[PDB]
């Protein structure tokens, strides 16, 4: 019991350090092995022009061994931090003030489409509440839920 | 140098200077800038090049990591051979394959430590790391011994702590991809490394003696016998054929019984 | 020997039949008897392997349509494996300890009986370790070191 009580610690706690002359983005939402692999494979393709933006994930569940191995494979251009996007402390930890954009992934194969949309709406509201000028890209499952995003005070579709 | 006098303190002092003395440079630098406050730069390019080299993202990076795997075992094997020599002996650098091959290994481990230092984010928490600590306690004494024309079987048993990096460099090489294999390699590496390290510490303490007893408790033991003793202790079988008889050995055995027993009970099944 | 030929003929893949426990024990037990009757002189070699033939008891009981339920099959499997490996390890210890070390001209031998070796291995496998009897040769100590890892787990998992 003592051995278990000691060593109960978060290995992914910490804060991102900005680099002068280099952008970065924040990815949150439905983080899993297949989704992350597909997203990275499409984002870091060689057909795109030379890019040097960093990808900073943010999830509240510690990754498993093979996801950690994937992050090790993409060691010098991907970072992971444990936290919740509904927490201003975490949002400040991931240096969201200077982030170029925030991407929110969705769970297409979900049991209830409405709950996922509600959670995504909450995440968008939290991010815009913390910083009302960041650019947000999100996935919506149902059309009648997309009209709710049009009523957020800071959601500008003319901007990206 | 001095045949009659014991020179063990020189080797130990070298390692403590680099660790503690180098640590304060980091702390002094942070406070000095604190009072100063009252496109990518060239440093960033060097840092990302060092990170790419450390990872296996290039053909040059792949061969460097493989050499780290090979030389970490080679340095460990050399310790096994040299463990049967007297505790503190005299050897010259110009007429021995050993202490000359070991020079090549330890010079390489110094350069690899430099690359890891550059690629780190927070230098303080990189300094306070297990691999950095084992490098600090392993590398400088070789140069000290070469300068002094002497030798001492000091904290050389720490060379078995380099086996932990295997499970990570295999993932860098894109060899391990599945959770079961990753877990198996992690467990095996940790278990073997800590077992061998504990055996080496017992060997050193028992064969040397007690410093405040003027080295009169020296009990003659071999590395294989110490490995057998640690295995019997971890298994909780506990014959009376071999056991620690010095004060430091008994103290370390008492403190190791707390953790090694639980580790053995959990890992092996 | 005849029973080995019949199994060989009926085998599907000869390589994987060759690399089998019963085939190995037959290989290491049968030829030495002919060698002994030729040379008119014997040697207590790897004859302790005959205890590994107790594994097939459950299989032949299922062949004879005696074991049909699951609990009986599990009980017979556990008992057979436990007894066979216990006796085999005891035999190996007996041979190694009664003989010397080949790189010592057999000068460090210890006088032990098979019953004493069985008692020693029971005490070791139960993690009691009286210390009244123990192995003193290099090969004996090495085999005990490797046998602990498997035997302790086997005992603790099988006896309850
Ligand atoms: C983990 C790092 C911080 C290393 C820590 C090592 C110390 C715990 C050891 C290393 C050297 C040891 C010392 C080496 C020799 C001596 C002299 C000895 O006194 C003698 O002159 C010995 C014979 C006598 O008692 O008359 C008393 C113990 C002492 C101070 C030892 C005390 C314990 C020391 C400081
Ligand atoms: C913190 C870890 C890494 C190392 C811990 C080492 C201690 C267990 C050592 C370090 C200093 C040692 C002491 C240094 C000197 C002495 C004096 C020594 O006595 C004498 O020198 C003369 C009187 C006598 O013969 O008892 C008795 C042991 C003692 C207390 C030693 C006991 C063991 C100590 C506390
Ligand atoms: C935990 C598993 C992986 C088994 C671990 C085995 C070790 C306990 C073995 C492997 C290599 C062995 C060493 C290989 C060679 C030597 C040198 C040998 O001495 C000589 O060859 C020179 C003459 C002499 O000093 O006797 C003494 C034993 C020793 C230290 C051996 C001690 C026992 C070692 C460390
Ligand atoms: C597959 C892995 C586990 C390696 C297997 C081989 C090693 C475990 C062997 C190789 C050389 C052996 C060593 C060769 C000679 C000696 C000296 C021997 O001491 C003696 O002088 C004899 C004492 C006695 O016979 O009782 C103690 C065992 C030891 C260290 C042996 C321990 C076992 C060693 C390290
Ligand atoms: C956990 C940390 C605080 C270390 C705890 C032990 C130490 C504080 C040292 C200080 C003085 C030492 C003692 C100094 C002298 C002796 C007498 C000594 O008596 C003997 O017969 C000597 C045997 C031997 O050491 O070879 C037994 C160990 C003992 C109690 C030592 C045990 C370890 C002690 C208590
Ligand atoms: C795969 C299993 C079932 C069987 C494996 C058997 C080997 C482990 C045995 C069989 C023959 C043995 C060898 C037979 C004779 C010798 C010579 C013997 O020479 C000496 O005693 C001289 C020592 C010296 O003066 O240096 C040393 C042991 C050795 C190599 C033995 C080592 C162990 C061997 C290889
Ligand atoms: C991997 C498993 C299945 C078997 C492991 C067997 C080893 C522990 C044996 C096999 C060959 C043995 C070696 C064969 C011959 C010698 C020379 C022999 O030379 C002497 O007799 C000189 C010193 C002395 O008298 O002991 C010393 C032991 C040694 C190294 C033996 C050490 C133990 C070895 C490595
Ligand atoms: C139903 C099953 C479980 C019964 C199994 C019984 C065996 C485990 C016992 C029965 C008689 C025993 C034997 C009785 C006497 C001796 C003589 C003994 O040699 C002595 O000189 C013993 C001296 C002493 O008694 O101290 C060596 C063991 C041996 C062969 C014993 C070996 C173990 C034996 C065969
Ligand atoms: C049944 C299991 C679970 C526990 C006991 C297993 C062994 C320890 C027993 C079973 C059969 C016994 C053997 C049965 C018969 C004999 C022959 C017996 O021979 C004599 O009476 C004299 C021999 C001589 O002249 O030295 C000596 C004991 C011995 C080897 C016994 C030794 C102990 C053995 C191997
Ligand atoms: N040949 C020799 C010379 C001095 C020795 O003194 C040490 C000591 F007293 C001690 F406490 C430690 C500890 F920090 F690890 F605990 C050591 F490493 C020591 F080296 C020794 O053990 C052996
Ligand atoms: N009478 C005698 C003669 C030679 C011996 O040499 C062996 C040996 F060195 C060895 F290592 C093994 C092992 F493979 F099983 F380990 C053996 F089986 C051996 F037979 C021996 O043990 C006893
Ligand atoms: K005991
Ligand atoms: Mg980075």
């Amino acid at each position: 019991e003592i051995i278990e009580l000691i060593g109960n610690r978060k290995k992914y706690g910490g804060s991102y350090s900005a680099v002068s002359g280099r952008k970065h983005i924040v990815v949150c939402g439905h983080i899993t092995l297949e989704s992350v692999s597909n997203f990275l494979k499409d984002f870091l393709h060689k057909d795109r022009d030379d890019v040097n933006v960093e990808i900073v994930f943010l999830h509240n569940i510690s990754p498993n061994l093979e996801l950690e191995a994937l992050f090790k494979r993409h060691f010098t251009q991907v970072e992971f931090y444990q936290g919740s996007v509904l927490n201003p402390h975490d949002l400040a930890r991931v240096k969201i003030e200077s982030a170029d954009a925030c991407l929110i992934l969705a769970n297409k194969y979900c049991a209830d489409p409405d709950a996922e949309d509600a959670s995504n709406i909450m995440r968008v509201i939290s991010i815009k509440n913390y910083h009302p000028k960041i650019r947000i890209i999100t996935q919506m499952l149902q059309y009648h839920n997309k009209a709710h995003l049009l009523n957020i005070p800071s959601w500008n579709w003319k901007e990206g | 140098d001095s045949r009659g006098q014991r020179m063990w303190w020189a080797f130990l002092a070298s390692s403590m200077v680099t660790f503690f003395g180098g640590l304060f440079i980091i702390l002094l630098w942070r406070t000095l800038k604190y009072l100063w406050t009252v496109e990518v730069g060239w440093m960033t390019s060097v840092k990302d090049w060092a990170g790419v080299m450390i990872s296996a993202q290039t053909l040059t990076g792949r061969v460097l990591v493989v050499l780290v795997f090979a030389l970490s075992i080679g340095a460990l094997v050399i310790y096994f051979i040299d463990s049967s020599n007297p505790i503190e002996s005299c050897q010259n650098f110009y007429k021995d394959f050993t202490l000359q091959i070991d020079m090549a290994f330890n010079v390489f481990f110094l350069l690899y430590f430099g690359l890891r230092f550059i690629a780190a984010n927070d230098k303080l928490w990189f300094w306070l790391e297990v691999n950095s600590v084992v490098d600090f306690f392993t590398v400088p004494p070789v140069f000290v011994s070469v300068y002094l024309n002497r030798s001492w079987l000091g904290l050389r048993f720490l060379r078995a702590l380099r086996l932990i990096q295997f499970s990570e460099i295999l993932q860098f090489l894109n060899i391990l991809k599945t959770s079961n294999s990753i877990k198996l390699v992690n467990l095996l590496s940790i278990f073997i490394s800590t077992w061998l390290t504990a055996a080496g510490f017992i060997h050193l303490v028992e064969n040397s003696g007690d410093p405040w007893e003027n080295f009169q408790n020296n009990q003659a033991l071999t590395y294989w016998e110490c490995v057998y003793l640690l295995m019997v202790t971890m298994s909780t079988v506990g014959y009376g054929d071999v056991y620690a008889k010095t004060t430091l050995g008994r103290l370390f055995m008492v403190f190791f019984i707390l953790g090694g027993l639980a580790m053995f009970a959990s890992y092996v099944p």
